[PDB]
């Protein structure tokens, strides 16, 4: 148990986290491992939401159990991406050649900049002998280039991204294991870890689910809510609710160990990289009862583009398979949600115009001749007069 | 790779490594027990002052040794037992007792 | 006591002030360095006002004790900071990579610069290696990015610092000490330690008095006081008093060993980095009486920005945490207090019409429709006429 | 001398000898069978912890006796029986078999 100190420190593990501590995911990120040690070149993809939490998780399950290094992988490589350039896919891969180098002939080490792409990648597998039994942790990846790269090289991976689309491109190994919302009964572990008040109270109680809901499970921006809290108490944790709702993210925004003071700076990027008639989709979201099972022709109604309202579900779909931006669900009738989080995101972030603006669009669709059935009712439906009035 | 304790060990006992030892006398007990090699023992081998093949036998050993063991059992072998005696001591008050090596085996040598 | 010196000029620290101590302090930075020997990577912070003095006791607390190195820690690597830029946060690693670096090979030196940071960081714990219980001083920390990568390197390190929050996006635990200002028995014997006309008559212990009081205690500035004595006369020292309370700082200001001639130049710094919309609050706050504890409501008058008026707590207890502008005192009831130092600097700086407009503002809101109770006296400007009228 | 048996049998059985057990007990038992010398008992019958009388008893010990008997013999006679018990099972395993580990895992 001090080698691997060794091997994670110089394979840029960033150290686990031990407050919170996910379980089942880990146990399962292990598992799909092990049975693939033998198996060479694969793709494990941590797939989840902005600040949900993945990039912990890899930090743990290569921390907790010491057979991951030694055992079933001799040596580790963790490596940041986030990389938007077309340079970028290059670039992480010279910053992967010299970790793989020695540490002797890193002051002798050549020019990569003359280094051509043919030349960095076999340059890179005529040094990757010296390490049979090596994973890389890819953590952020926001591209395919890279993917493509590895499939050419023939290489192993644990990968920690926010779109899970990328995968496509390969044609090799690839299991997944998506980082949810964190479960109601989960979050109060989490807040009894960082000695959040405990529930008394109906009352206080009250607020316990409220936040939740809200928070719509995730990690980061209960984080930052925990950095708001200092006086600790349930009052304080109803005044921050109240000023997210009246500032959204930027009233919880702070200080944490995320690279980012508010969620929704890094939201931002899951919504630049979306298809620009995607991004359109989503920016009409705003009007929409959040945290709500809605059917598809209720969506068609705000969304931009006759029989052919299915494109409207595509969007939907594409929408929900980019950062988890959206959310659907197959039974009773396809349907799906704008999770209260995305939505506070969009309110926030979209034209204070456009807000008023898709709502008016609803509305002229919104006329016609939780088991909610607007089905035959969709024209004289206002369930959701309360949120309707937000806008 | 060794760790800081078992080179916090070859550090501490090292105004003592510098008054008696010689790199040379445990090339040959090394290049052996499978530790070292050819280019190893040349390079602490041909040193024109002592402290320099200490320095480098040092150096080399921290990296190439899965523990402190062919290190004891070799100041043992040299009549230099009083010093393979002190790292065994160090390495003891360090697993099974805890706390001890700051008052008993580092103090002494303020 | 000579190897110490070898070690402590090598390792780039500033010789300890002789004349004059302040022990608790520098007996409480030994203390709490000496319980930290088996944990590794572990954060000392010393936070305190701008010119608090935090800087000078790291430099006695490495001076007085032999024991902190050789005995508690090996070696000493103290590294001066002040990063405002991006590139700032490497380049302190650069300059952090050659220190711990051989006498030898420094003529080898590299273009360390063009290479990228996952280089020089693996770099420095790959030569680190070489040092164990390494401990690290880094005097003058203002970003936060160091402390994200320092942990990622598994540092351990001293931390002079004017702010706190930091912290927060660090995890690895911290501990604190506070460079207060100096109390009224201590100012006493700084004085008497530099030699000043000893305290004796009545008009002149009451006159001697009013020179404290501006200063604050704050060390720095209660040197650049002391410095502007040349005729070594109370009588001066009067003087020098009645000319602050309208020039201000920038006519007592002067050359010292101090980095800042000014503290107005000092402190600027610590006005630019504040939060820009928090920057406007702080702004208006020029308006109260100095060195007077004084209730939120009372405040909430000349603050800029429903019962959310705790918005005017929310930015004091940021301002007083960020560079300890401000300070806030719980109980009996939630008051802050604007430094007389804190208060000057503001004044001089900033416009006075604005405070003009300000203090209206705090009027009419005061109107509305030791032991101050303003909650049934609200309006009470005659209160602090003397103050105001200053206005 | 010892061996790296006899020798490897006073270090598999170290947990146990330094939760109950004292060189000042045995010293007079060696200087009498012996093993020891004026110095010797001397050497390890004045020490601050008793880690440290235990650490010189095992290093004096190793080097003095030609066999690991007159230290089963002892302590039996002790009330510590449950420690001379456990040394002769570990030579029996050995000094009645041919076969053990090999270079392996
Ligand atoms: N198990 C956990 N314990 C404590 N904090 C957590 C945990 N999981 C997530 N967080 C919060 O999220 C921040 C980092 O989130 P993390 O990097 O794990 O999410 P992520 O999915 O990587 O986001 P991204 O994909 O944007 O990197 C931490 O600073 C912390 O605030
Ligand atoms: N113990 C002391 N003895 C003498 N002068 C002091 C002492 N403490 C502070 N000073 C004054 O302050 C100046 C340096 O202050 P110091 O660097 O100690 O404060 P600081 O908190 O580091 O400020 P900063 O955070 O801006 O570095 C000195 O030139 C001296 O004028
Ligand atoms: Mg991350
Ligand atoms: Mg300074």
């Amino acid at each position: 148990r001090q080698m691997l100190d060794r091997k994670l420190l110089l394979g840029n593990v960033p150290k686990q986290m031990t407050c919170y501590i996910r379980e089942y995911h880990v146990d399962r990120v292990i598992k799909k491992l092990d049975e693939m040690c033998d198996l060479d070149s694969f793709f494990l993809f941590l797939h989840g939401r902005a600040g949900s939490g993945k990039s912990v998780i890899a930090s743990q399950a290569l921390s907790k159990s010491d057979q991951l290094i030694g055992i079933n992988y001799d040596s580790i490589v963790w490596l940041k991406d986030s990389g938007t350039a077309p340079k970028s896919t290059f670039d992480l891969f010279t910053d992967i050649l010299l970790m793989l180098k020695s540490e002797d002939d890193l002051l002798n080490f050549p020019s990569v900049e003359h280094v051509t792409s043919v030349v960095l990648k076999r340059m890179i597998c005529n040094a990757l002998i010296d390490r049979p039994n090596t994973l890389f942790v890819f953590d952020d990846v926001v591209q395919e280039e890279t993917i493509r790269w590895a499939q050419e090289l023939r290489l192993r991976c644990l990968v920690t991204t926010r779109d899970v689309e990328i995968s496509n491109a390969a044609s090799q190994t690839c299991e997944f294991i998506e980082v949810t919302s964190l479960e109601i009964d989960e979050c109060y572990d989490f807040l009894e870890a960082y000695g959040m008040p405990m529930p008394v109270g109906e009352k206080e109680e009250d607020v316990l689910n409220k936040t939740i809901e809200l928070s719509s499970g995730n990690p980061a921006t209960l984080m930052m809510f925990f950095k708001s809290c200092e006086p600790k108490t349930f009052e304080k944790m109803a005044q921050l609710n109240n000023k997210l709702e009246s500032r959204g993210l930027v009233g919880v925004e702070c200080i944490t160990p995320y690279s980012y003071k508010s969620l929704a700076m890094a939201l931002q990027r899951c919504v630049e990289v979306l298809s620009d008639e995607d991004r359109s989709a989503l920016a009409f979201a705003v009007v929409m009862p959040p945290g709500v099972d809605i059917p598809v022709k209720l969506w068609s109604c705000v969304i931009p583009v006759e029989q052919l309202d299915d494109e409207v579900a595509d969007r939907l779909k594409r929408l929900s398979k980019r950062g988890a931006l959206l959310s659907g669900k197959r039974m009773p009738v396809l349907t799906f949600k704008i999770d209260h989080i995305i939505h506070m995101f969009l309110k926030h972030v979209v034209d204070a115009q456009t807000i008023a603006n898709g709502i008016s669009i609803l509305e002229q669709r919104l006329l016609e001749i939780t088991v909610i059935r607007p089905e035959d009712f969709p024209k004289f439906m206002q369930l959701h007069q309360k949120f309707y009035d937000s806008l | 790779m060794l760790c800081e304790i078992e080179c916090r060990a070859l550090s501490t006992a090292h105004t003592r490594l510098i008054h008696d030892f010689e790199p040379r006398d445990a090339l040959t007990y090394l290049e052996g027990k499978n530790i070292f090699t050819e280019d190893h023992s040349e390079l602490i081998s041909k040193m024109s002052t002592r402290l320099e093949r200490i320095a480098n036998f040092l150096r080399i050993y921290r990296r190439q040794a899965s523990e402190l063991g062919p290190l004891i059992d070799f100041f043992n072998y040299n009549n230099q037992s009083h010093l393979a005696d002190f790292l065994e001591d160090y390495i003891d008050f360090a697993i099974n007792e805890p706390d001890l090596l700051r008052p008993v085996v580092i103090a002494p040598q303020f």
